[PDB]
């Protein structure tokens, strides 16, 4: 009857369909139930999730249409499993990852339907790059008044890293529910650098005739590194070292300009006569 | 130059406040002055 | 080796000796001249230390006991000693038969107390089976340990003098945060078994403000505070039986049963059949949960088959926290055993089952089903370390580390930095350093180097680490260096870092006065500072009271040390700080911090049961000890004024008008018998010879310690 | 004494060699 | 057997020593490569919180109260952090 620190695993396909639903419709806004299995008091775990053609005016109660909520869950499980409906995908696409009051007034009749369903909100555009706004929430019970603080407990256990974030404080906020990804280790096999690896393009001497002139291209800029690195070894001569030596901007050269170029010569000339002396006796 | 230095600290502790007016004095209507205001909010949605 | 003895040096060849697995030369450089007779002595320690080939250590320590046994008189505490580690109820009960033949009655208790106090059951429990199959009905009660049970519980109440104060101070500066767990462990770890728990009484609407468990922390800390009492606990219990005013409550049952097993930590009796008839039969599924904690306290080390049987079918019937918690259970009642089917089994339903509690307590209970092999568990930390759940994985890493608890093996620490460098989960990377301790315990002097680089590494989750793994590794004792390393560590932005780092630190600094480290006053204001404001992380001032509650423990008698004063480790203390170590996922179980307390305390036992009064003195010179703690003052002062700023030329008439106007200490003082005596004092005490009587056992430890008796109609027979 | 001296610096030894791979390691690991 | 023992013990003391001093250079180097993942990495996470606005403030009335007025829009009365 109280939440504490639990933690909701989403399937790696799980995600994936999220973000690919998400991304596909991103100037309006989404909506997809979720299937998956209540495995205990504190553990909610989704398997796989099915989109809700976008119909209606917006995220709404109107994304459960029986028609078509039946057929699917039906057919599904023809092949596979039952996991019951556990949650929603929505979408908000550059509002951050809050829940307004409409989304508030939908969950609603979830969480009647449940007693624990989750709401999920996956922003489609601010989660790029290396970024995933995957915040999942939870709709504080209306006996709000005098209560232990929150629902959310806290006292079972620690699990609390990730506080809150920024624009749910702004909007209505006090759960944040944690959220921890499953992977399979076969399903990391793929989705492995399977995505790129190379396969056998290892064995390849690149351009000679390109390497010939990157080469020039990077020693006589070395030689103006070199020019100015005299430069600097003239200086320290007792003035005010201690304050000058920091103070002097312009890319200290051994650490940005001295360095890294001759980081970067040594790998290709060397793996460039590597690959060359590998193919002289690998045929004849 | 301490009288010029000291007028500087004596406006700087009593400057200028007091001036944020606009408040009817919550006291002849002190009792609706009150929840019955978060009551006109929320509902009543603001129109264009 | 006839140079070396023409030299008459002998050290070197018994060195060589020991080296070279010439067992007949030492045995020749005993049984030749035993010049210093105490070259046992050294021969004992740096066989208990500088050795770890257990093939050749067991052999030359019985070489050892062959020499002692071959003298003239032979040596009470080594030849216990001896036979505790060789683990040989045979030859216990022969020498008591010997002795009670002989009837050297002051060793005999000696023999006795010491053994109660360096092994564990199943050792002492085989000692007392063989011995039932009037006087022997005495030796097997103090071997029980009931009776020693009685006289230290005695002594923490009559040095009950915890303080209050900063409880009240604590109370008022609680808000309705997380704290309120807090406070109550606070509570429970100064009142541990001192039967004196009165806020609480006076008190209750805020001992009743929690939930479902957070009441199960107030029961289990009641429990704490009665720890030994076993006279009358079921009394206690069924005073607050769950059905005095309504069933419904079940969290208070279970949490009631939890405290009852803890007051029976490591004891057992008609208890034992009680909780497993309430378990048996008894509520759906919380009591189910307090039930399992109590059994696996009052069996932890029995290994007894039927609760055994009981605990199995409990986990094989899959709930949240009933499986954690009987995998917990388990994993106690079935310590430092290796059985292959009970490995087999449980590992096995740790991998197949998917409610991610009950693996997340069996891991810690596997870790735990073996402990201390220090060989034999190769097989199941490499199987572990292999598996592909990151739970799993920290489950080997905890059973590697208790599998070499109190030992500095190198490959040990290899696996387990490697592991603590080059993982992907966090619980995993932390288990990893957390885990470090316990094995670089032992001799706690490297442990500084080892994590003096690792302490500042960009994951906090792995930050945290080093933090508990010093507090573990200069438990007992304020090395100083971990002092200056964890300093800064006290200000990290990671509020669950500093969480972990203020309660190492307080563990660190335990009973020690700035006799040890003269931090101590800026440490425990610094925890005052932070609990006080209001803007500092929940989590952090969490961390903070349980370091504030942990700093004196059962009013500054009890310490922690997992080794006897013998060097003998200490099964309930080893499990307590591990179960602790288990602490940022169940605060529940944080209460397991009591079975490491070591209650600080000397008995002067005279008769058979009697404590003779005497008042002892001690003679130290650099190093205060018992209760400096000037915490006596309410230090509640306000001024409220304004300093005036006057200054014109009045000055000059304020001068010329004024001028018109104007024209014992602690280190060689005495103490009493039944008094705590730090571990810092317990080597350069003094010996008060006034009163008739003087303790044949030497004089540089702790413990009780029977004297000799001399003429009777001695002055001041009292027995309080 | 004079063997205990011995066997102090060994086990000394031992446990440097157990750290000089440690930060190493980590070495890499920071490097990535 | 001072002539061996005693041969022993500098025989595994000055070379244990040099590995203690090359454990200073490993840990040296360390934290300095440690101190780039992080002049390095927090300065990512203090690069993506949502920029400041520039704006022209007037009247500073009653403290805890001010009058800005941003640029295409209208006089905002803004608060005043703590600092
Ligand atoms: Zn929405």
């Amino acid at each position: 009857a109280v939440d504490t620190a639990e933690q909701v695993y989403i399937s790696s396909l799980a995600l994936l369909k999220m973000l690919k639903h998400g991304r596909a419709g991103v100037p309006m806004e989404v909506m997809g139930l979720m299937l998956g299995e209540f495995v205990d008091d504190y553990t909610v775990r989704v398997i796989d999730v099915f989109a809700m053609p976008q119909s209606g005016t917006g995220v709404s109660v109107e994304a459960v249409d029986p028609v078509f909520q039946a057929k699917m869950l039906d057919m599904l499980k023809q092949t596979g499993r039952p996991e019951m409906v556990v949650g929603w995908y929505h979408s908000h696409p550059g509002f951050g990852c809050w829940l307004s009051g409409v989304d508030i007034n939908t969950q609603q009749s979830f969480e009647a339907l449940s007693e624990r369903a989750v709401a999920v909100v996956v922003d489609p555009i601010q989660s790029v790059k290396g970024k995933v706004v995957i915040d999942a929430f939870r709709l504080i019970n209306a006996n709000m008044m005098v209560l232990g603080h929150e629902p959310r407990q806290t006292t079972s256990n620690l699990g609390h890293l990730n506080k809150p974030s920024i624009q749910a404080l702004i909007h209505g906020l006090n759960y944040s529910i944690t959220i921890n990804y499953r992977k399979n280790e076969l399903e990391q096999k793929m989705l492995l650098n399977l995505h790129k690896k190379s396969w056998m393009e290892g064995l390849t001497l690149q351009d000679y005739s390109e390497h010939c002139k990157h080469n020039e291209s990077v020693v006589k800029e070395m030689l103006e590194l070199a020019k100015n690195y005299n430069k600097a070894v003239e200086e320290e001569d007792k003035m005010t070292p201690e304050q000058l030596a920091i103070k002097n901007v312009g890319k200290q050269d051994p650490k940005r300009h001295l360095e890294e170029h001759v980081d970067v010569l040594m790998t290709s000339n060397i793996v460039q006569c590597l690959a060359a002396m590998l193919d002289t006796v690998v045929f004849k | 130059d301490d009288i010029q230095q000291l007028l500087k600290k004596i406006n700087e502790l009593t400057g200028i406040k007091e001036s944020d007016t606009g408040l009817a004095p919550p006291a002849l209507w002190d009792l609706a002055a009150d929840k019955q205001t978060l009551q006109s909010e929320q509902p009543l949605q603001v129109a264009r | 080796f006839q140079r070396c003895l023409d030299d008459h040096k002998y050290k070197q060849a018994i060195g060589i000796a020991l080296e070279t697995r010439r067992l007949d030369v030492f045995e020749k450089t005993i049984l030749e001249s035993n010049d210093v007779p105490g070259m046992l002595a050294y021969s004992l320690k740096l066989c208990m230390s500088l050795m770890q080939n257990k093939q050749f250590r067991n052999k030359v320590l019985r070489v050892l006991v062959k020499i002692y046994m071959n003298l003239e008189k032979p040596d009470f505490i080594n030849v216990c000693q001896c036979l505790i580690f060789l683990d040989d109820p045979q030859a216990v009960s022969d020498i008591l038969e010997k002795l009670v033949k002989e009837d050297n009655l002051l060793m005999a208790y000696q023999i006795c107390f010491d053994l109660y106090e360096s092994a564990s059951q199943q050792f002492l429990s085989s000692v007392i089976q063989n011995l039932r199959t009037d006087q022997t009905l005495k030796m097997i009660k103090i071997l029980s340990g009931e009776m020693a049970i009685e006289l230290h519980l005695q002594f923490l109440i009559r040095n009950n003098n915890t303080d209050l104060m900063i409880l009240k101070n604590t109370k008022d500066a609680v808000r309705n945060s997380v704290c309120h767990t807090a406070t109550v462990i606070a509570n429970s770890f100064m009142h541990c078994g001192t039967t004196s728990d009165q806020f609480l009484r006076d008190n209750l609407e805020w001992l009743a403000r929690a939930t479902n468990w957070a009441k199960f922390t107030a029961t289990a800390s009641l429990g704490v505070i009665h720890k030994g009492h076993e006279k009358e606990a079921l009394q206690l219990m069924a005073t607050y039986l769950p059905k005095d005013t309504s069933p419904g409550s079940a969290y208070q049952e279970g949490g009631g049963l939890y405290a009852l097993g803890l007051i029976h930590a490591n004891h057992g009796g008609d208890i034992i059949d009680y909780l497993l008839n309430q378990l048996k039969n008894a509520s759906n599924d919380i009591v189910r949960h307090g039930g399992s904690l109590g059994l696996g306290l009052a069996a932890m080390g029995t290994a007894r088959q039927d609760v055994y049987d009981l605990l199995k079918t409990n986990l094989y019937q899959d709930d949240a926290v009933t499986g954690e918690a009987a995998g917990l259970a388990l994993g106690l009642v079935m310590l430092g055993s290796k059985n292959a089917q009970a490995i087999e089994d449980m590992v096995g339903y740790a991998q197949e089952t998917q409610h991610e509690k009950i693996l997340r307590g069996l891991a810690v209970g596997i870790a735990l089903v073996m402990y201390g092999r220090m060989e034999e568990a190769d097989a199941l930390i490499e199987s572990l370390c292999r598996d592909k759940d990151p739970i799993l994985r920290r489950s080997g890493m905890y059973t590697v580390a208790m599998a070499y608890c109190g030992s500095g093996n190198n490959k040990a620490i290899r696996r387990l930095l490697h592991v603590a460098v080059s993982d992907v989960n966090d619980d995993v990377r932390r288990a990893a350093v957390e885990s470090l301790g316990f094995i670089l315990f032992r001799t706690p002097e490297q442990c500084p180097s080892v994590v003096s680089l690792l302490s500042e590494s960009y994951n906090p989750h792995v930050r945290y680490g080093a933090a508990m793994a010093l507090g573990i590794c200069c438990a007992g004792t304020g090395n100083k260096e971990a002092i200056n390393l964890l300093e800064p560590m006290t200000n990290d932005p990671v509020n669950y870092v500093r969480q972990g780092a203020l309660i190492a630190s307080a563990l660190i600094m335990i009973q020690q006065t700035e006799i040890t480290c003269p931090k101590v006053n800026q440490f425990r204001q610094l925890y005052s500072k932070v609990i006080n404001d209001k803007h500092d992380d929940v989590m952090a001032k969490f961390g903070a009271i349980l370091a504030q509650g942990i700093l004196d423990a059962g009013g500054h008698n009890v310490t922690i040390s997992l080794q006897s004063r013998t060097g003998h480790t200490h099964m309930p203390s080893v499990v307590g700080v591990l179960v602790f170590t288990q602490f940022w996922f169940w605060f529940p179980l944080s209460h397991f911090l009591s079975l490491a307390y070591t209650p600080t305390c000397v008995i002067g036992l005279n008769k058979d049961l009697k404590m003779p009064k005497v008042q002892y003195k001690s003679n130290c010179k650099p190093s205060t000890f018992a209760y400096p703690a000037p915490l006596e003052v309410p230090k509640e002062k306000e001024k409220e004024k304004v300093s005036t700023a006057v200054l014109s030329i009045t000055a000059k008439a304020k001068k010329k008008e004024k001028e018109k106007e104007k024209k014992p200490e602690p280190n060689f003082q005495l103490l009493d018998n039944p008094a705590r005596v730090m571990p810092a004092q317990l080597k350069v005490l003094t010996m008060p010879e006034t009163c008739r009587y003087q303790p044949f056992k030497p004089l540089s430890i702790g413990g009780i310690i029977i004297l000799k008796d001399t003429s009777e109609d001695i002055e001041e027979l009292v027995e309080p | 004494d004079l063997y205990s001296r011995y066997k102090k610096l060994q086990q000394e030894l031992e446990f440097l060699e157990v750290q000089e791979e440690y930060i190493k390691d980590e070495q890499k690991n920071l490097k990535k | 057997l001072r002539q061996y023992y005693l041969s022993k013990i500098e025989e595994l003391q000055l070379i244990v020593n040099d590995k203690s001093q090359n454990l200073r250079r490993l840990q040296a180097q360390r934290n300095e490569l440690n101190a780039k993942v992080r002049l390095l990495r927090e300065e990512l996470q203090l690069l993506q919180e949502q920029g400041s606005y520039v704006g022209e403030v007037v009247r500073a009335m009653d403290k805890k109260k001010v009058l800005v007025k941003v640029h295409p829009e209208g006089k905002f009365v803004v608060d005043v952090d703590k600092n």
